């Protein structure tokens, strides 16, 4: 969780 | 990111670049040099 993606 | 697993390609490889790599030789001209 941290969705950079 | 959080870093669990392949902690970089989620740094760009989003809507934060659309995963650039490119500039592999944009300036590569180079050939035989003179």
């Amino acid at each position: 969780a941290x969705k950079x993606x | 990111i959080t870093x669990i697993s392949l902690c970089x390609p989620g740094c760009k490889x989003g809507a934060l670049m659309g995963c650039n790599m490119k500039x592999a030789x944009c300036n590569c001209s180079i050939h035989v040099s003179k």
